[PDB]
RNA sequence: UGGUUUCUCUUCAGAUCGCAUAAAUCUUUCGCCUUUUACUAAAGAUUUCCGUGGAGAGGAACAACUCUG
RNA sequence: GGCUAAGAUC
RNA sequence: CUCCGAACGGUAAGAGCCUAGCAUGUAGA
């Protein structure tokens, strides 16, 4: 899950977007 | 005759005009819907 | 027009069975594994059934475990048969190892014949069709 | 102890409340 | 699951008549003796009466051997506290019932004053209990079970009073 | 012949028309759901004396042919846990022999 | 000395005319068409094969159950191959199409045989999880749980003229439970080994019993025990009786002792012979059931070899 | 011989019963496939629904206009 | 106490 | 060339306080 987690943090305005997941609007915290 | 417009008018009465004991059997009745 | 009323003609038998349970909800509250066991049981069956001699200290889970180390020395393709027994119950523990050697061998080129393609998907199915051959 | 009749209801009805 | 076929009620609540009509509804009114739906069988005891029906239901009230509607015996009449505490039953029964069991209800509108109804209210234009007293505290299970029955309470008291 | 006799025709055709309308009133409440006079033996002596067969009518009340169910499903008990408890009487069951053990 | 002695029944010997050995594993029942034409026959390869009555050639293979076929009853009053499997399915493979129709299910496991009533549109599938199952036909739902049964109810039995279903359980007591109620009306003062055989002679006399040790004759009013069995001993499975007067066993040891449903003794008590393939003790008769025109026999071995067996006139048998 | 209608209930329908035509289920097939239902349509047979056909039973309207013979 | 690939196993 | 898709697989996890649109229609004296 480590190299897993690298992965995906470095690449997180790419793979969170509106375009990439269209319905959603969930806020993680303050 | 015009029965019918007298019965339909009490639709959401609070419990005094058709729904003191008759909603429950008011929306199981209507389950039969789309044969009307 | 005449599409759509067709639309609530087939629709009229359906919803009934669709929405008939909605609207009921709210008044009334809503593997190999199994020829595996049914196997054991009706041996457990026969053994107490085909001649025990009657109440004379019959058999017990022993008597299985016999049929169990019978098919687990099988299943190596070793000669070690089950010697020092009865021949009633020897023949009726070799029956019913011929007979699990069939369902066992008809299971392997089942799979066998569905691993070329078959369904696109093993999980552990791989594995046991690999080490069944 | 049930026992039942195969009189008729109207003509019993009548009598008794007459 | 429970049905039946006809009511072990008391020949006060069958009606002052030896003719009267029944109306039998299968697995309905959710009876409250056994949390279970029994046959209620409403009926009419005569002129003037209150065509009640039944509440309790067939299998929770035949270890009791009570009224269907009543519900307080099935020879004597006391209540099932007084006929578990003792003949006993022979003394404390009477004969004769009389027609409260079988009253109608009072009227809200009379009691309210605004009796709109007038000379063709069904419903009785008296007056009410006197709350003070526990004969109009009751319950369900205080009625059924011998625990906490006012009823009961009253009829071993007022047995010795002479 | 008359120790092995067999029944007859027309009584075995009336045992299936019983059979079968047994079997469609069961099948009738099944795609449903997926007078009288009680002599008053019990305290009737005194009060509201000359009821002798006290005549009630049995009257079913039609209900309304679209509804939901009046209640949950039923947890009560229907009939009684215990049985009649026939005994078998087949055959007196004893020891073998000796050598029942060894074989 | 013995009563009836000097005055048996008569019973030439059979036969075997041809042993068919097409099926992959034991073969756990067969059944004959009553147009003395198809023959189905299941096996343990999950296939319920159709063959020729006369020709003994294949003439179908249908399979589609997930266990062992334990059961094949062939329907007389419609045209419907009903079939048993011990995947806790009756499959009601419908020979209209040559495929599933109804596909019922209801049984908590599996299903050890189903009988087809002559007269009551329902079909007996005794069950063996803790029960049998009253199988409304066209209906796709049962009618009453006939739970009258300490164990597995391994044989069934619905004849018209007994008004009760006689069902055969394997906890050492037959029962008779009634169609309408469900509960047994009378229960059976024998068979103290597991019951799993039953049979029926409506030819001159009620329908027999069967058990596979201390077997015995009943009546069908009520149960009457007539008379025991002879000297079988075998885990009998299979219990076929003829209107001739035939009444043939069949064991799970092989020794298909034929006798009479009259005198008693047996006439041939022959034991049949095995496949070069199989071993040296496994030729079991599993099931057994006479042609519809009552000419040769047919008894489906644990062998893989459903045997058939022929008639032959013969007159040096006579029995002491 | 003697009745035009209308509404209730009892069977079989092998007639394009329907001069037009829906849904679901079961057994086999294809396409996507990523968990599943909603999916695409080729074959066959099982229900439900929209409906209907002859022939006895009970009410209402002039059954009396006198219909065929 | 059964079936699962001496169940894979230093 | 004009064949247009919907849901689930998704927002957590908890502590103290605060306010609400709901339901039953009883036998008894």
């Amino acid at each position: 899950q480590i190299p897993n987690r690298r992965f995906t943090l470095w690449w997180s305005p790419t793979i969170n977007r509106a375009n990439v997941y269209v319905g959603f609007q969930v806020q993680l915290d303050l | 005759p015009e029965h019918v417009r007298k019965i339909i008018r009490d639709h959401g009465d609070m419990t005094n005009r058709k729904f003191r004991h008759d909603k429950r059997v008011y929306l199981g009745a209507l389950k039969y819907m789309p044969h009307a | 027009w005449r599409v759509w009323l067709f639309f609530m003609r087939g629709i009229t038998p359906l919803l009934e069975r669709w929405l008939g349970n909605l609207l009921a909800r709210q008044f009334e509250g809503r593997v190999e594994s199994h020829f595996d066991l049914e196997l054991r049981a009706a041996v457990m069956h026969d053994i107490l059934d085909m001649m025990p001699e009657g109440i004379k200290q019959n058999k017990a889970r022993t008597i299985l475990q016999h049929l169990s180390e019978a098919w687990r020395c099988w299943k190596a393709n070793i000669p070690w048969k089950v010697p020092g027994l009865p021949t009633p119950i020897e023949n009726m523990i070799l029956r019913y190892v011929k007979a699990k050697a069939d369902w066992w061998t008809n299971t392997a080129h089942y799979n066998r014949e569905r691993i070329r393609r078959g369904a696109t998907v093993d999980k552990t199915v791989c594995k046991k069709n690999l080490g069944r051959l | 102890y049930a026992e039942p009749a195969h009189i008729n209801d109207f003509m019993f009805e009548q009598q008794r409340r007459t | 699951w429970e049905d039946a076929d006809f009511p072990i009620l008391c020949q006060t609540c069958l009606g002052e008549n030896p003719y009267i009509r029944m109306t039998k509804e299968k697995y309905g009114k959710e009876c409250k003796i056994c949390a279970r739906p029994f046959t209620v069988f409403r009926w009419c005891p005569g002129v003037r009466m209150r065509f009640k029906k039944t509440e309790v239901c067939q299998t929770c009230s035949k270890l009791k051997n009570v009224c269907q509607t009543c519900l307080l015996d099935l020879e004597y009449g006391l209540p099932i506290q007084v006929r578990d505490a003792g003949d006993m039953l022979l003394k404390l029964a009477r004969t004769t019932p009389y027609y409260k069991r079988n009253r109608p209800h009072i009227c809200s509108f009379w009691v309210k004053g605004e009796c709109k109804r007038g000379e063709e209210c069904p419903y009785r234009h008296e007056k009410p209990t006197d709350p003070d007293d526990p004969l109009a505290d009751q319950n369900i299970k205080d009625r059924y079970y011998g625990i906490n029955d006012p009823v009961a309470d009253k009829l071993l008291k007022r047995a010795s009073t002479m | 012949d008359p120790d092995l006799q067999r029944p007859d025709e027309e009584a075995i055709k009336e045992i299936t028309e019983k059979t079968r309308v047994a079997l469609e009133k069961s099948v009738s409440q099944k795609v449903a759901a997926a007078y009288i006079r009680y002599t008053p033996s019990q305290q009737g002596v005194a009060f509201n004396s000359g009821a002798k067969q006290r005549v009630i009518r049995m009257v079913e009340m039609q209900k309304d042919p679209m509804e939901p169910p009046r209640f949950k499903i039923n947890k009560k008990i229907p009939r009684g846990p215990p049985s009649p408890p026939a005994p078998v009487m087949h055959s007196p069951s004893r020891k073998m022999t000796v050598k029942e053990q060894q074989e | 000395k013995a009563p009836t002695m000097p005055k048996p029944q008569w019973h030439p010997p059979w036969k075997l005319y041809r042993v068919i050995s097409g099926h992959l594993g034991w073969v756990r029942c067969i059944a004959v068409e009553p147009g003395n034409q198809w023959f189905v026959t299941g096996s343990a390869d999950r296939t319920i094969k159709i063959w020729d009555l006369a020709s003994g050639k294949l003439k179908l293979s249908l399979t589609g159950h997930i266990s062992t076929v334990r059961g094949v009853i062939v329907s007389t009053r419609s045209p419907y191959l009903f079939s048993c499997g011990e995947d806790k399915q009756v499959k009601c493979w419908d020979l209209e199409y040559n495929k599933v129709i109804r596909h019922y299910h209801g049984h908590l496991s599996a299903v050890y045989g189903l009988d087809l009533h002559p007269t009551i549109d329902v079909l007996v599938t005794c069950s063996r999880d803790s029960t049998a199952r009253i199988w409304d036909v066209r209906t796709k739902a049962s009618v009453h749980t006939l739970s009258g049964h300490t164990n597995a109810v391994a044989t069934v039995r619905c004849q018209a003229a007994e008004p009760q279903i006689i069902t055969g359980s394997h906890d050492t007591t037959i029962r008779l439970w009634d169609l309408v109620a469900g509960k047994t009306r009378v229960t059976l003062t024998n068979h103290k080994k597991s019951v799993r055989a039953v049979v029926l002679h409506p030819r001159h006399y009620t329908f027999a019993s069967g058990s596979p040790d201390n077997i015995k004759q009943w009546k069908f009013p009520d149960g009457s025990f007539i008379q025991n069995l002879s000297g079988h001993n075998a885990i009998i499975n299979t219990l076929t009786v003829n209107s001739d007067g035939v009444l043939v066993s069949g064991a799970d040891n092989g020794t298909m002792h034929l006798w009479d449903w009259r005198t008693g003794y047996n006439f041939q008590r022959v034991h049949a012979a095995v496949q070069p393939g199989s071993l040296d003790s496994e030729s079991g008769i599993f099931a057994c059931a006479f042609d519809q025109s009552e000419s040769r026999l047919l008894t489906a071995e644990a062998d893989k070899t459903i045997k058939v067996y022929r008639e032959d006139d013969t007159a040096t048998e006579e029995t002491h």
